[PDB]
DNA sequence: TACCCGGGATATCGGATGTATATATCTGACACGTGCCTGGAGACTAGGGAGTAATCCCCTTGGCGGTTAAAACGCGGGGGACAGCGCGTACGTGCGTTTAAGCGGTGCTAGAGCTGTCTACGACCAATTGAGCGGCCTCGGCACCGGGATTCTCGATATCCCGGGTA
DNA sequence: TACCCGGGATATCGAGAATCCCGGTGCCGAGGCCGCTCAATTGGTCGTAGACAGCTCTAGCACCGCTTAAACGCACGTACGCGCTGTCCCCCGCGTTTTAACCGCCAAGGGGATTACTCCCTAGTCTCCAGGCACGTGTCAGATATATACATCCGATATCCCGG
């Protein structure tokens, strides 16, 4: 009865807001959370190194966008770098 | 006269037919037989969890299936429509996997 | 012995579903002995992370991180 | 008591992802920006995904996303492709593709 | 006048440079090539000579080994000739 | 532009150490074009590093992190 | 009384640069004293089957000093040595002496 | 004048240790040394893995042991995991 | 040896088969409400990792003179890649036979999965000292020039045995 | 017709260009010695991570009975694989001419790296509380039976065309 984490209510709100009237199958939700598991541990690794090699020992937004920089191809990196950006943004000048 | 249809129609029917289904073409039974005569191998007495051997199952149909579209592309390359084992173990060799 | 499990119709199938249209009868032997060689592979290392859990139930999660470790990540299963 | 999520503007839990920024041993001190900047980009990728799945189940005529939807939407778009060229999805079988030469 | 029938020289050069293990690209052009496409990322980059020679190694490995894929398919095709066809068809088995 | 620096003797050489013997012509700007794209995509991740530590030499530790990154290690330049 | 680890394991490799590595590598919270002296003595074994059969190629090849083409055919004519290196690059090493048979008149 | 560290020494000892007559080049120095930092890279990666996934913070020679019989092919496995079990022996009764 | 009829390649429509599109039913899996509790949040303090200024000297880039190995430009030819042809064999399709894979049940029990206790093993801190690294040096193993042995290549030449028109 | 003439293919040798081996000479980088400094070691102290015992209850494995779905085998025929052959054109060897790669030497300055100093951002503690998860319950999306339409696709055939 240990309670197990999840992305599922998160992929949820995401998806309501993105098509308000499509739902989604069990199965697919498993492999929408292996998915986030997936990119999370890929980028979270990537930003590691990086802090390995430049002799640091914090990980900040800068190496997150340069792991995304490094790992999303092309377009998808420069659309979420500026998505990135904007919610830190909003989050520094934030009451 | 019995109706019968040329070589290649149903083949490339089949095609079709298996390329618009999702679902799991070999077998469950004698795959899992399968995956529990070579774990004995390995470890005298063990044990499996259903989705073990089903995601054993997906990963196994989706290798070879991924294999057949390397072992065509090799085939229709040396003017050929047959496959042969000279083009599996092509594919398998440029694509690293002999050792 | 149960390699023969692996049926010439299921593999006729799987040949399908990669688009083969003209398939040649010594592929099947082939066939069963790369697919032999595959769970070989994954089975190890899946066994080897069953032993070092001091367990003795092949769980799904140590699939999935065999897979994962030999570059072929399957998603669904959890992880 | 009002969130980091909200104070952000997104939808994926900032607190979630800084502990598990903490706890999976990646540094030893881990800012602030970071796991707001990743909760950023991870919702980011979950929306381009859900978006493409959920209009090809559309183009199948259904309103609910299964795993075939998924590996339309991402074996159909070129960069969800080279970001999810060496994992398997299942469930989800292969595009309709048929060689040009084996045509009649 | 003496004159070998084709292919001896051929086979005598792949029993040379299979010999040898120094670089077959000349240097400065390659280093050349390299700055042309760093200038598309960033403008006014500079490069330590041990950057420019470990692109340069890795650069003329990754062609041998293409081309040792390249005459697998030529010789699976019953020809002795590598074509474009060949290269394609190993990238596209490779996975690029 | 500089790409036909990569002369057609080097990509003659290059083929003899693959061991190919014979070599059609349409093979030299194939050959040019594949290894642009392998340059650009190295030379990107290693300018990435470059870019990340606030510096404007492009050191040999970049490349040699890039060609790791991409599943190419190369041994003897540090590291 | 100032004996190290290294020489207290009967090993050669360093069990405290070993250890201090594990530790700054970053890797876990906690880090044992079997596993810098076990991991010393697997890089141990490794490099010692690396240079024995480059030495076995050097002297083949009548040369007294290992350099890095008798590295590459040190572990490419070996096959597990190919199997644990066989996506790395070994900087002036070459190929292997390799001509196909129907190249061959 | 930083000290860099390597583990040129060790190489060059047990190069000795098994050809007393071999010397070595610089360049092939570099190549092991790569060669070194690669393999504990490697295995200590795998072992941090291990560990997680038990919900372990602590890596013992169990991990490098498991680590070592996942990452080297067959029989350098075999032969790793006997010469590591007899120098963790040697030193857990050593005086 | 002329009329009639047999074989072959390439358009046409009937007609047989599989396939995409219309209703009815029934489900069981997805969506939503509820209790609750454990991880997120707010507030406060310490310190040490990181930002910033100054310095300095390494090494990266630019330029010139020569010289020489390599690239570029064309000849001529054979040999290999590309279109045409025939065989045979071995696969694909369909029909009857039959082997076993799935579904639905219960029974059992080995073993995964949690809970509480508790010591021993590792982190942290200070002293100390010796092992490992920067600098220097010298000298012998490797690089290199030249000559001879050798080692495969290729043409010229004598010789040969099977069938279409010359003398 | 049997001729002496004439195109295909075989072995055999000897010039001839290329390569390996063998000495002979120089040079520079690898092996070795010395200072010193900073990280490996030893001794000590807590705190909690993990080994261990016990309990439970979940699911994983053996066991039977029907039930058709699918595998197996056999005949047959045709379509594709493969061998043969003929052409031609394209690439390969080689000589000649151009040209820019390399060496080497020097010069100026951009920035890589190092040290010092302040300062503020995060780790860590404590307290509170509410959002996320397990559990329960409805309800409709779609999987499942059957019924006609709507494309292929294969043979009879419709006619063109030579031929034995």
């Amino acid at each position: 009865k240990t309670r197990k984490e999840s992305y599922a209510i998160y992929v949820y709100k995401v998806l309501k807001q993105v098509h308000p009237d499509t739902g989604i199958s069990s199965k697919a939700m498993s492999i929408m959370n292996s998915f986030v598991n997936d990119v999370f541990e890929r980028i979270a690794g990537e930003a590691s190194r990086l802090a390995h090699y430049n002799k640091r020992s914090t990980i900040t937004s800068r190496e997150i966008q340069t792991a995304v920089r490094l790992l999303l191809p092309g377009e998808l990196a420069k659309h979420a770098v500026s998505e990135g950006t904007k919610a830190v943004t909003k989050y520094t000048s934030a009451k | 006269k019995p109706h019968r249809y040329r070589p290649g129609t149903v083949a490339l029917r089949e095609i079709r037919r298996y390329q618009k289904s999702t679902e799991l073409l070999i077998r469950k039974l004698p795959f899992q037989r399968l995956v529990r005569e070579i774990a004995q191998d390995f470890k005298t007495d063990l044990r499996f969890q259903s989705s073990a051997v089903m995601a054993l199952q997906e990963a196994s149909e989706a290798y070879l299936v991924a294999l057949f579209e390397d072992t065509n592309l090799c085939a229709i390359h040396a003017k050929r429509v047959t496959i042969m084992p000279k083009d599996i173990q092509l594919a398998r060799r440029i694509r690293g996997e002999r050792a | 012995d149960n390699i023969q499990g692996i049926t010439k119709p299921a593999i006729r199938r799987l040949a399908r579903r990669g688009g083969v249209k003209r398939i040649s009868g010594l592929i099947y032997e082939e066939t069963r002995g790369v697919l032999k060689v595959f769970l070989e592979n994954v089975i190890r290392d899946a066994v080897t992370y069953t032993e070092h859990a001091k367990r003795k139930t092949v769980t799904a999660m140590d699939v999935v991180y065999a897979l994962k470790r030999q570059g072929r990540t399957l998603y669904g299963f959890g992880g | 008591a009002k969130t980091r999520s909200s104070r952000a503007g997104l939808q994926f839990p900032v607190g979630r992802v800084h502990r598990l920024l903490r706890k999976g041993n990646y540094a030893e001190r881990v800012g602030a920006g970071a796991p707001v900047y990743l909760a950023a980009v991870l919702e980011y990728l979950t929306a381009e995904i859900l978006e493409l799945a959920g209009n090809a189940a559309r183009d199948n005529k259904k309103t609910r996303i299964i795993p075939r939807h998924l590996q339309l939407a991402v074996r159909n778009d070129e960069e969800l492709n080279k970001l999810l060229g060496r994992v398997t999805i299942a469930q989800g079988g292969v595009l309709p593709n048929i060689q040009s030469v084996l045509l009649p």
